[PDB]
């Protein structure tokens, strides 16, 4: 049954390979999300600064 | 911030404008005082002319 143990280990390695590639895919998704949120934050920062400007004015 | 510095610059220009106009206003008032004196001098000279014994 060694050949079966070896194939089951091969299957486990294949899953490990998938799990890491998937982690890299998420990494990429998270980076894009980070950029989108950043821009959302910039728009809100500008809003705050604009409100302060008008108050000061 | 740069626009605010310009807004502060606008405030200083308004103050500069205000001080410059205040200076001109008081200078104009001073010139009125000089004119009042000279117009009084004209009236004083007229009173002298009316006096035959000095006008002749």
């Amino acid at each position: 049954s060694q050949s079966q143990g070896i194939q089951q280990l091969l299957q486990a390695e294949k899953r490990a390979a998938e799990k890491v590639a998937d982690a890299r895919k998420r990494k990429a998704r998270r980076l894009k999300q980070a950029k989108e949120e950043a821009q959302m934050e910039v728009e809100q920062y500008r809003r705050e600064r604009e409100q302060e400007f008008q108050s000061k004015q | 911030e740069k626009k605010e510095k310009q807004i502060e610059q606008q405030k200083k220009i308004q103050m500069s404008n205000l001080m410059n106009q205040a200076r001109l206003k008081v200078l104009r008032a001073r010139d009125d005082l000089i004119t009042d004196l000279l117009n009084e001098a004209k009236q004083r000279l007229s009173k002298v002319v009316k006096d035959t014994t000095r006008y002749q």
